RNA sequence: CCUGCGGCGUGCACGUCCCAACUGGGACGUGCACCGGCCGCAGGAACAGCAACGGAGCGAUGCACGUCCCAACUGGGACGUGCACCGCUCACACAU
């Protein structure tokens, strides 16, 4: 949307609404992804997820 | 450069189409739009199609990922092929159009029998 | 919310500062929180309009009016002081 | 001993104050983050991050949905598009709400002005006349003084003439109404496309932020894979709310009486946190680290080390649910009779 | 050292305590404790069962008793637990450790692509039903995770490994995955690589080195061989929640003697109500298999009490003399 | 025999001559249940049960005048009442 | 038999079904060799061992 | 090859191996094949040569077997593979060790090789 | 006196269609959320005791060697050696 952000080297959110970072990096969008509460794909996401390792058990703390 | 496209995309963004493989892919969208019933377009349509055949091109440029993090293992439970493209706009233009894509599904008819089935194999074994 | 009663005697109510669109913004200098759609008159008064936001600070603020066709805002210059009924005058103890 | 790493309540464990070490533990209760899931479920909160379209009290209806709770509750309340976080309590931080309604915020607004203005600093001035005590009124109605402790104009684009700003304001300030309040001083007229609660309270950005796919999943891998990790990532125990509260630390006896309404008389006293003033609100908790109950000191921390009986804080509300620990009250030297 | 290491990270509740001429650390025992304080990692070979492996390391090596901590099938190799006497203690607290295989598998006809079978391994994790290969009371364990290590489509034979929970038929989940792959499939190998804590890298001696040691020590009196192959039972116990308890508490312990707070030395921070702990002594030696009653937070707030009760004691009686009943008191 | 049937689920695939199904309903079937057909006439019993413990697999052995092919996707399978056990039983 | 093993950078067993490993060198077999109690050859394998620096105490 | 396999033959030597091997096939009593076979007929006793492979792994299943030829006096010597002592025989299939006894057919062959094994020497 | 509990037609998600993004609309049926004081009930009236009298340790078909029949680090056959498949007691312990 028009609102996006990008990561600083210590983890920080910066926003902005520029698509492009200082660096380069393309811009994280800051709204988090629509949810519906019948949404059938938890199996097939943990899936996905623990197959590249993006699931949240897998970072530390 | 189409190095650095790839780069910019997601973890998620396996199995990453290359350079040869992603000109073929475009030029399989580009015919598929010729006809009306042989391209799904957009995450809701390529949704409901998928959960009522052809091969599904994912965008690796998404985020979050959780809009379709989901649809890879759906293709794969389903025996869908799919594979991941540098770059939306890339496949918005493909179709005829400036807005990006997240992902679109190519279904398959005689006139380009030959090129759909091309570019499957080049996809099985990537 | 009283719709009658032509307006009473009235006391200074700020000044002129600058204007957004038909909306006119003045400078309170009294304490008061006035009314909302309370008429601001001259020293005259004439109601001009009526309160439509009000904003700023606690204590030195800032004050939006809506006119009626009576009046458009650019007619009125710097300097120029506005005027309240005594009555739609609240104190600050009722926000405090 | 090293007590800086301990987790919840216990933090700086040693740092406190010692009353007395002399009483005899009981094995009632478990720690917070080691309950067991029934527990642990009941007694935590979700920094939820809210999807842009539904609302708050939608959000608490679908966690309360997916996780099969009696009750939730959020502490602050976000309008339908907006997202940021959303603190929803477990059916035993529930009470705590009332607590956490007043706890600050940060927010990041999109605004649009009506039309071009001189230059950036022109709205960097404007935002910087709007921090204070602010007049505000009911979006669609009395009028309210909300205080805004700082804002940040992040970015600012001239071409669709559209800027960014970061807000710290207290609970119940309308961000929508302080983008129009700046619009209306700039000269020119504005309004808020977007809002973004950044933080609620004590809970940040990077602090334990999870989404509402994240809460459905949790509860998919206990109820198929019985698998408890993931929802011990989503939900955390109700103690984190409480990690800002000075501390009274009761002995094992008095839980349950304070459990029943009983004041926290000074005899089940152990350790007690530096800093307490009167009528200042504190947490009364078990040395395992649960939460007891919130109340409000009625006396110094001085007074407390400086003192053998009376009433050491009056409570406000008990948390710990009622028989968790045995009446062991009334059973000491002086409680033959009234 | 083993089961001291990081001793200084344990909470300090006391350092005045009282060391006595009694006991030995668990590696420099004499060699007639140390072998009747051991277990051996050992490679079971594919003909013997694992009752026989154990006889058989039981007549090797001369001990009074011997047990094993898990039922490796005749036909599968891999890593087995060998309590030696005073060991076997220690068995039963190890019959849910979880434990990880190697399983070659064969499929009765071709799959598409090795992302099938990748696939088909993926979607068998979690808790999982499970029935004894030919009891027939259905049980239910857990596939941590899996992977698959290998596989060739001229043979149609696999390579995967899998992490499950103790007690896991392993030749179920192959059956489970060839019946989840469309074609059916069977176990046409297993090899147990981590039982417990303990693996290939972690000392796993073979049965010719037990036979081996054996026939040094008789012959030449050397025990190297055999202490190479006998490890002490401290290490089951080296993810174990260790309680140092001072050595006038250590015999109470070994009489039945709960854990009381006056007797903690140090108690490592993350014990918790109903948690499985190890008393140990300040030389390492497991006194005993606990329960704690008091979690560490309450262990830093408390001057007395029972901190943790005896589930199972490991150390003999006598070990270290009677030594309470002398504290500050004496009344 | 059965008075009457309940439905254990769906098919789901096909493993050399076998019914691999999908069972929806929770409870855990008994090894060698014979699972009847709509009309009280038996097409098989339970020989593994595979999958998870809340939506799994149910294996027959397919044994007496029927094939693996006479049932086509999208049909379901029939169970005698009392020939279950409660999910709690295995956990 | 089946299972065959090589040896990765950092040592650990990388089981395959391959009889000679990437790298090019042949695989070793994972399993040990049957065992037998009634095995008077005890000396042998512990003097060629010593001799060629393979036994365990010496590791 | 596994590091116990030594004495190890030149190329040389391993073709003069191979040719000892299929001429004292034509006489298999002169031959034993098998790791069972090789092992009962060395615990008898039984004189000759005794031709090992490296390329056996668990080196277990026969490491002993050159500490006995030493113990009797049995010289040894290992080839490059097993494979190709299957080949020396002729069966498609390999065969770790190989027992080759003394006939008059070749003489002077066998003894040829027994002297280049005894130069080969032991470490 | 303290505590606990309860009462005082708009949008959101999905589903099926029409058109003209991770989108923005409509129509047709679905569930989901919103638009301090008083009253009643319940428990308890709480100055927070308990530095040991039930704990602990004991007993209750396959495989290997050797000899032969023939037919890999082997899989078969015959017959031998073997190997595995409620009572007692101790203190009754807060650790110098």
């Amino acid at each position: 949307m028009y609102l996006r952000y990008y990561l600083n080297e210590n983890g920080d959110r910066q926003y902005t609404l520029a698509t492009i970072d200082p660096y380069g990096k393309p811009t994280i969008s800051a709204h988090p992804a629509r949810f519906s509460p019948e949404d059938k794909y938890s199996r097939h996401r943990i899936i996905i997820k623990k197959r590249f390792g993006l699931l949240l058990t897998q970072q530390p703390e | 450069s189409y190095d650095e496209k790839v780069d910019h995309c997601s973890v998620i963004a396996k199995p990453m189409a290359p350079k040869k493989l992603s000109k073929k892919i475009y030029k399989l969208i580009k015919k598929s739009t010729s006809h009306k019933n042989y391209i799904r377009n957009g995450l809701k349509i390529v949704q409901k199609q998928l959960r009522l055949k052809g091969i599904v091109f994912f965008a690796g440029d998404i985020s979050p990922i959780e809009i379709m993090c989901h649809l890879p293992a759906v293709c794969e439970e389903k025996d869908i092929p799919y594979c991941y493209t540098p770059s939306r706009k890339d496949i918005g233009a493909a179709m005829g159009t400036m807005r990006g894509c997240v992902m679109v599904l190519v279904k398959e008819h005689d006139d380009y029998k030959d090129l759909f089935d091309e570019v499957r194999g080049e996809i099985k074994l990537l | 919310q009283q719709d009658q009663g032509p307006p009473e005697s009235v006391i200074p109510l700020g000044h002129y500062g600058w204007t957004v669109q038909d909306d006119l913004i003045c400078k309170v200098d009294i304490e008061d929180v006035p009314y909302f759609n309370a008429p601001i008159f001259l020293e005259n008064k004439e109601q001009i309009g009526k309160i439509d936001e009000i904003f700023g600070n606690l204590r030195d603020y800032f004050v939006s009016v809506k006119m009626g066709d009576n009046f458009k805002a650019n007619s009125f210059k710097d300097g120029q002081q506005f005027y309240i009924d005594p009555a739609k005058l609240l104190p600050l103890k009722r926000f405090l | 001993l090293d007590t800086a790493y301990w987790p919840l309540l216990l933090k700086n464990f040693d740092r406190l104050n010692v009353r007395t070490n002399h009483y005899t533990p009981l094995p009632f209760g478990h720690s917070p983050l080691k309950r067991p899931i029934a527990e642990y479920v009941k007694a935590g909160f979700i920094n939820v991050d809210k999807p842009s379209n539904p609302s708050s009290h939608e959000v608490v209806s679908w966690i309360k949905r997916i996780l099969k709770v009696e009750k939730t509750g959020h502490s602050g309340t976000l309008d339908p598009k907006v997202t940021g976080c959303l603190i929803v309590c477990i059916d035993r931080a529930t009470r705590l709400v009332k607590s956490q309604q007043n706890a600050g915020k940060e927010y990041v607004a999109v605004f649009s002005l009506h039309s071009a203005v001189e230059n950036v600093k022109k709205v960097t001035q404007g935002l910087e006349k709007l921090r204070g005590a602010l007049f505000q009124r009911p979006p669609l109605r009395q009028l309210r003084v909300r205080s805004v402790y700082d804002s940040k104009l992040l970015d600012f684009d001239k071409d669709r003439n559209i800027g960014v700003f970061w807000v710290s304001c207290e609970a119940g300030s309308y961000i929508r109404t302080m983008c129009v309040h700046l619009g209306l001083m700039l000269g020119v007229g504005g309004q808020m496309i977007e809002l973004r609660r950044v933080r609620s309270g004590i809970q940040g950005e990077k602090e334990g932020m999870v989404t509402m796919h994240d809460i459905l999943d949790a509860q998919w891998a206990y109820e198929n894979h019985k698998d408890e990790s993931y929802l011990r990532r989503v939900i955390k125990p109700l103690e984190g709310l409480l990690v800002a509260h000075k501390r009274i630390f009761i002995k094992d006896s008095a839980v349950n009486a304070v459990c029943y309404g009983a004041k926290v008389l000074l005899p089940g006293i152990l350790r007690y946190e530096d800093g307490i003033e009167i009528d200042q609100e504190i947490v009364i908790v078990t040395t395992k680290g649960e939460a007891v109950a919130l109340a409000i000191a009625l006396m110094t921390t001085s007074t407390m080390a400086s003192c053998d009986h009376g009433v050491a804080a009056k409570l406000k509300r008990v948390i710990m649910e009622r028989d968790t620990y045995p009446r062991k009250w009334g059973l000491g030297p002086k409680a033959s009779h009234k």
